[PDB]
């Protein structure tokens, strides 16, 4: 570390929207996970050509990427002196259908420097939730239990779309070097534009005089 | 707090430093004291066990600017163990008094008077120096006023830390402490060089390799130096005498330290009779010391009859005349390592 | 004034630990004085608030750390308003506490003069030669002050003279220079909006620095684009008689159509055949071994001179070596053919040398050899 | 082929018997001394001597000699001799030097 | 043909290519070994010979005995990786010394990390010296001498 | 504990209806389980679009909340006189089918102050029995059998309407 | 080494499974093991060279 | 580099940060040790290397060794834990006395909990101490002193 | 803090709450344990301490070694559960005596069950008495007594 | 705490015995509360330092006169009170 040596928890939080403009509450974990797994899949579909050889397959939806836990709450040893069932109680009350919006909440998952595939939290909703009770007192009340959790990813729309424009900007901008030419301008500035650019175009755009209008040093630009 | 009246716990809110004390036998010091300073005025010496007594005796806090504070804090802060305060100007006076200082310090002062009358052979004394506090001459004349004295050392340039000021630590403070974690580490035999030194302490100017090739032969100056991963290390282990004998330090101060241990072990023989008997009796002490030296490694030799030897007798090391006078002697001859300096690599492809 | 949050346009510079292999120092004349001490840089930022933002030297720091550079030094031979001619900065150069100052740092490694652009390069005479010939002996002879330091040197801009340069130059530390050719177009505007024009040296310092933590210090600078480089100065048809394999040889920038302005050469002045240092690289690399056998020798000073010892040392000598060979750093495909460590009193010293309290280590390497031509014969298959 | 060197030297035990002399306790309050693995250890040197105690022949040398064994007179009403004690030491070296 | 014995012998820890002094003496050391791991295959036909493929090569772990003595610089090392800070390597040079104290044979270990530290039990019954007992595990072994 | 040191039993009540007003019969376990499990799903369906590349998922319904428990009935060591058959025999007949409603009973689970994720009880319907006889008397009388229980969540009406306006008021 | 006679394995990812078995103090991650499995996708140009080549016409 | 005997010893509980003054004399205690637990991993075309990957720390247990005495307040705490009560935790000072009842070498242990008591055998044909054996589980342990 | 011998002692078995009189001689009585079982939790950034979560106690067997002798009740007793009968408890009461036939302390066991018996070999070559060998399991274990 | 812990050794014998027990719960309690985030450091000699001992912390003066002296050294954390934020181009 850095500064201090104390021990960062795992928190779940919940939320009505996918945008999580409204809390509904928060749960932090009192034993971290020992292990955390991520899963990510997808499908193609293999094409059939009755003129083509070719051995080619082409993309199909791929499923949403999944997330495991394991908790584990304990009410027995000394210093624990939250119930276990009320610890259980919000845990499920997190993943549950919500009362007004008919569908299950929105989840957010944070715990200290862990970053979840780019992101500090994992979005996503719960889809399995199964507790085990192991240890009861006299009174029948439960002393020791694990929960197993699973979520599906479930990001919110406005974080997509910058993404998604800054990758691939509607409009990109290129610097002009020693020994360039305008095809090969327009291949290093239109490998970001989703379509491409052709000299031709490229040239228009910056209202070029001549397919060699340009000095080194300069700026061109390059659109859809 | 420091009035205990009621049986419980006290609360103080202190800000009094607090360090750690070694013990070693063959390094204690004398330190140099201006006669200004209040503490060691109408006194002839003063013991100091460690920097708890020393904070209790001077009833102040830490101060930077007294430069005796600093040298005692770099002393012990580096391992050393209990020491003497005594004034520059009592030097010749007072250390003959004492009977357990094996190293006269030079803590800032001068005590260039004092080291050509003490440290003599025989005294079982070895002295530490101070060097320039300028720039080094790169003539190879910065080491004009030592003496070449083999029971004295000098060492550049002085040391800074963090808790300083306007004045500059000086360089023998901190290397008494080297002596006395070396000693009671590796033996008095070993080097005291290629260890860093203790604290923040750094050197307040920069030695290369080409500035101590003046200073390394004659009167040698042994430097404090910087090097990229090792930090701040003592570079030198050599005497002011260059000679085949005495060259490096540790030689001569394993010589000192044998002296005064044989000197202990047979001083059960004086006011003794002078017979064989007698004799007999003082080669088995001695002979036993001299075993015991070579078993912890202070000796040079495969086995024991190389590393020393012990004649005592008639007609061997004295006369009818000697008996008649009362004089029992003695002859000892022990081997010394000398260590490895230059280190040459060799690169070929 | 309560506690909140605010904008602030203030600079923090925390401590940095972090260390590389290669350093270099600039030396030339800033905007405004300073002592004769050597500034440690870990960003621009740095020189900011020791100096302020115009003049060569501005811009030579700037363009090393927009292409990668991490770490350098600046060396002040006084004020911009005591520059007069070539001459006088070869003086400047030759004065006496650069040495020590250069020696009394243990992280420098490599020498940037980026003031011998400012002068006038219009005449070819045997007077311009002589001058460039001693701004080369006169930077060689700082390398000298300390072990592994290595300068990178500028070229004449006439590729005539610069020719002429390189086939009469003679001296005995053409291991430690290096020449780049010819100067760069930046892409920074002065006043006028006229590009600024640079000295190579100041972009493949970053790239030496920056090729050591990924590469290796083993593997050639060369073939690497730069950065903030609008074009070279010079075509690369001009440089037609500054690449001899068999003589002392300049290091090409060059331009290439679709892959920028590349270093295009990894030799050093070693004008000898058969000598071992003619590539950067190389020299490098056995200074990086150096280094490493200097500070575990260093271990060994005023230790006992016996059996024990020399143990010590050869089986972590041996231990380093071997790892290091394994990483793809030494040639050879058996480990005896990729090193050698001999240390004994009869292997590498003699009796005379224990007592004189010497202990010598005789070490043998294998070195690698970079690929700068490749030539392709293509032929019928005979069915 | 068959090889025999020497191997590692054993521990040196020394016993030595003394009479019993009124208000002595010298050789007792040394092993007594011991308190859980400290004990003071002392150099030893026996000497064949002139006849008359004026001269050295011949001398061994016991170094770092430490007590491990006390024992006292048995008291029997039907003899006739003194009351003997005798102590035992382990040594480490035992070295041989003429006169 | 002369053989040499097993009671004489001395172990150098070096840490930051710095060796330890005080180091050096230890009651036991455990006996190096290197074993190449094999797998026998079967062919069809041939019933009457073995067949062993080679595969990766296995070393032993280093395993050192020493009694309770004052803090050194090995001991802060053992005793910083087992509380939880962050692992750090050590070189260990083994050597076989002759009468002369030269080593006739010596064993090299790269990158060796603390891996368990133990003491003896305290019997109110016994006579013996307190032990540690540690255990290393590195990654390579090379030996260097004119015996093996 | 407050007050005493009692052991709590688990306990199975059958109704006719949803609502639990009109009771059938009880059971009280003679042996507590030593382990309880919970099972929740839940389904969705991704979104597919031709004009959007927004990734998304749609909620889709929820298989009902699960329950297993085993019980284990002895009849013979020493203080357990109740017949295992006679156990049994109630057991199923709360797991079985009305003969009025011509539907399986509704269930309430009770033991302690277990709470079934914030209910102090569970309401559902028995979905799988399985009994497994193991040791028998000279007369083939039942002494040991442990009976594997797995029930359905099927809770009231009344009290989903009450809990879903309170938390969205109107 | 060689993927069936071409130095490089051309395809496509199908499935990444990440563990994490290993955390600091500060939960970042110390040890994970990715399995990774794809799914052989080939260039249009090598394949129909391949084929003229082995089948001239 | 003398080193210390084993015979010589002492342990101290404390329940609720109160020392127990009657439970200091024990006949044995089992030897303290910590574990790193690693995973050897293979490379690809590694086969002459071995990597040593470091993962959590195992403690060991404590036990003790006493014979049958007077009720004092350790006996009572095991008894009610293994009697069906809360659990509860105490702290353990183990430390190895010198000559002059010095600590020489101390170990403490966090949050022990008592897990077992075991009994001698009542034999008729014996000559022997009824010996209570007792065991514990810790979370933590730190060591201080000048000797290790 | 005086110890206790542990060949002295007696045990008492009452059948529906009768002692048996005839039944209190034994050559031997193992000794009795009570273990609380753990398992340790790992957490997730947590690498160098350890968590132990406490469960249900487990109580050891009664084992007794007696010669063969005359009829009593507790033959009877074991000779009925092992004959396929219906299973019975009996109670027991261990009680260590001292120099007064005193019991400075006892065990008692809740519902103990008779589940083994076993008897020596007939060897011709022996010089030995036949002994049986007897194992109960039983429900609780409480001490009482001044000592423990 | 350690007012209450100190109680326990009122009245109790002044020998290494019962610093060392006072020293190991001590360094017990306060590496807990440094694990929680109660203390500044990354390292465990730089949140917290005790020292008890005959020549540590005390004189034989003190033991004479019915003494125990304990040192005691702490290292806290400093609240977020002022956020100021500098944004700069990225010069690529």
């Amino acid at each position: 570390s850095l500064i201090e040596r104390g021990l960062s928890k795992l928190t779940l939080t919940a939320f009505k929207d996918r945008e999580g403009k409204i809390s509904v509450g928060s749960l932090q974990a009192m034993y971290n996970p020992d292990a955390i797994q991520l899963d990510y899949q997808t499908h193609y579909q293999q094409d059939e050509s009755v003129n083509h050889t070719r051995k080619s397959s082409h993309y199909v939806s791929s499923p949403p990427a999944g997330l495991s836990l394991v908790l584990l709450f304990d009410a027995s040893m000394p210093g624990n002196n939250i119930p276990v069932e009320t610890q259980l109680t919000t845990l499920k009350a997190l993943c549950a259908v919500d009362p007004s919006t008919h569908v299950p909440h929105f989840l957010k998952i944070k715990w200290g420097k862990m970053r979840w595939e780019n992101k500090s939290y994992f979005a996503g909703r719960a889809s399995g939730l199964t507790i085990n009770y192991t240890l009861f007192d006299r009174d029948a009340t439960p002393l020791r239990a694990s929960a197993t959790l699973s979520l599906v990813a479930d990001e919110s729309f406005v974080i997509q779309a910058t993404e998604q424009q800054l990758k691939s900007p509607p409009v990109t901008t290129v610097s002009v070097t020693d020994m360039l030419t305008l095809p090969l301008i327009a291949l290093g500035a239109g490998a970001s534009l989703a379509s491409g650019i052709d000299y031709l175009s490229l040239a228009w755009q910056n209202d070029l005089d001549n397919l060699d209008d340009f000095t080194p040093g300069q700026t061109l630009q390059a659109q859809e | 707090t420091t009035i205990t009246t009621y049986p419980g716990v006290y609360i103080e809110e202190d800000a009094s430093l607090s360090l750690s004390v070694s013990s070693s036998a063959t390094a204690v010091p004398v330190f140099a004291v201006a006669g200004d300073n209040p503490l060691i005025s109408g006194k002839p010496y003063i013991r100091i066990s460690n920097w708890l007594e020393y904070l209790t005796l001077k009833n102040e806090q830490f101060d930077p600017a007294n430069t005796l504070d600093i040298s005692l804090r770099a002393y012990f802060i580096n391992g050393g163990g209990y020491c003497y305060l005594v004034q520059t100007t009592d030097l010749e006076k007072q250390v003959p008094k004492l009977d357990d200082v094996t190293l006269l310090v030079a803590a800032g002062e001068n005590i260039t008077t004092a080291v050509s009358t003490l440290c003599k052979p025989g005294k079982g004394l070895f002295a530490i120096f101070d060097g320039p506090t300028t720039e080094l001459k790169s003539d190879g004349t910065s080491n004009s006023d030592y003496d070449p004295n083999p029971f004295a050392a000098v060492y550049y340039p002085w040391l800074t830390a963090d808790w300083t000021t306007t004045i500059d630590i000086p360089p023998s403070a901190a290397i008494a402490g080297v002596y006395c974690s070396v000693d009671s580490t590796r033996g008095v035999w070993k080097a005291p060089a290629n260890v860093p030194i203790q604290g923040g302490l750094q050197p307040k100017y920069p030695v290369t390799d080409d500035l101590q090739a003046q200073y390394n032969q004659g009167k040698a100056l042994n430097m404090i130096r910087t090097f990229p991963k090792s930090g701040t290390l003592v570079w030198g282990a050599r005497t002011l005498e260059d000679n085949d004998n005495w060259r490096y330090i540790p030689v001569r101060r394993l010589f000192n330290s044998a002296e005064r241990d044989i000197k202990n072990a047979m001083s059960f023989a004086v006011f003794e009779p002078n017979s064989q008997p007698t004799w007999e009796r003082v080669r088995s002490a001695v002979n036993n010391y001299l075993y015991s030296l070579w078993q912890q490694g202070g000796l040079a030799g495969n086995k024991p009859d190389d590393a020393y030897f012990v004649q005592i007798g008639k007609d061997i090391t004295m006369t009818d005349d000697d008996i008649k006078q009362g004089k029992m002697i003695i002859k000892i001859g022990m081997a010394a390592v000398r260590p490895a300096e230059f280190i040459i690599l060799q690169f070929t492809q | 004034t309560q506690p909140s949050v605010t904008i602030t346009e203030n600079l923090i510079f925390p401590k940095q630990n972090d260390s590389f292999i290669g350093i270099p120092v600039f030396i030339g004349y800033t905007s405004s004085p300073v002592d004769k001490t050597a500034i440690k840089l870990h960003s621009l930022a740095d020189f900011a608030r020791s100096f302020p933002e115009s003049g060569l030297m501005y811009y030579s720091v700037r363009h090393f750390f927009e292409n990668g550079g991490q770490q350098a030094y600046v060396l002040s031979l006084g004020t911009e308003q005591q520059l007069s001619d070539f001459s006088s900065l070869i003086t400047a150069l030759q004065q006496a506490w650069l040495a020590q100052t250069i020696a009394a740092e243990n992280d420098i490694t490599l020498i940037i003069t980026p003031d011998v652009i400012r002068f006038d390069q219009t005449e070819i005479s045997d007077t311009q030669r002589d001058l460039w010939l001693q701004l080369w002996q006169s930077v060689l002879n700082l390398c000298k002050s300390r072990r592994g330091i290595m300068g990178l040197l500028d070229a004449p801009d006439d590729p005539t003279l610069a020719a002429k340069c390189l086939q009469q130059f003679s001296s005995a530390d053409r291991q430690w220079g290096v020449v780049y050719w010819p100067l760069l177009k930046s892409a920074y505007q002065d006043n006028t909006q006229n590009p600024i024009v640079l000295s190579p040296t100041a972009a493949v310092a970053a790239v030496i620095q920056r090729n050591d933590n990924q590469q290796g210090v083993w593997t050639a600078p060369a073939n690497i684009a730069l950065s903030k480089v609008i074009s070279p100065v010079r075509a690369y048809i001009e440089a037609n008689a500054l690449f001899n394999p068999d003589g002392t040889s300049l290091n090409l920038v060059r331009s290439f159509p679709g892959k920028g302005i590349r270093i295009w050469g990894c030799r050093t002045l070693e004008n000898t055949h058969d000598s071992p240092w003619s590539y950067i690289q190389t020299r490098r690399l056995v200074s990086y071994i150096e280094a490493y056998m200097t500070q575990l020798g260093r271990a060994f000073v005023f230790e006992p001179n016996n059996a024990i010892t020399w143990m010590k040392f050869k089986g972590q000598a041996h231990n380093w070596l071997r790892q290091l060979w394994l990483k793809g750093g030494l040639r050879g495909t058996q480990e005896d053919q990729a090193f050698e460590v001999l240390l004994g009193v009869d292997e590498s010293m003699r009796e005379a040398d224990l007592r004189a309290g010497k202990m010598i280590i005789k070490i043998r390497l294998a070195v690698l050899i970079p690929a700068e031509f490749i030539e392709l014969n293509l032929t019928f298959d005979t069915r | 082929n068959y090889y025999k060197m020497p191997g590692q030297r054993q521990s040196i035990n020394i016993t030595l018997r003394k009479g019993v002399f009124p208000g002595d306790t010298k050789l007792f309050d040394w092993i007594n001394s011991i308190q859980l693995n400290q004990v003071e250890k002392k150099d030893i040197a026996i000497s064949l001597t002139n006849e008359a105690g004026t001269e050295i022949l011949m001398t061994w040398n016991v170094a770092n000699a430490f007590p491990t064994s006390f024992t006292s007179p048995s008291f029997d009403a039907t003899s006739n001799e003194i009351a003997v004690q005798e102590i035992a030491l382990t040594a480490d070296r035992v070295t041989i030097q003429a006169a | 043909y002369t053989p040499s014995v097993s009671h004489r012998f001395i172990a150098s820890f070096l840490f930051n290519n710095i060796p330890s002094p005080l180091d050096i003496a230890f009651q036991r050391i455990s006996g190096l070994s290197r074993e190449l791991q094999t797998t026998q295959y079967s062919q069809g036909g041939e019933n009457a010979r073995n067949v062993w493929l080679a595969e990766k090569i296995q070393h032993g772990s280093l395993h050192l005995e020493r009694g309770v003595m004052t803090v050194t610089p090995l001991t802060l090392m053992f005793d910083r990786v087992l509380r939880g800070e962050k692992a750090v390597y050590a070189d260990v040079v083994i050597m076989l010394l002759n009468e002369n104290s030269v080593p006739v044979a010596s064993w090299t270990l790269s990158n060796a990390l603390p891996v368990r530290w133990s003491t003896g039990d305290f019997d109110a019954n016994s006579n013996a010296v307190l032990v540690n007992s540690l255990e290393l595990r590195y990654q390579d072994m090379r030996w260097l001498g004119v015996k093996v």
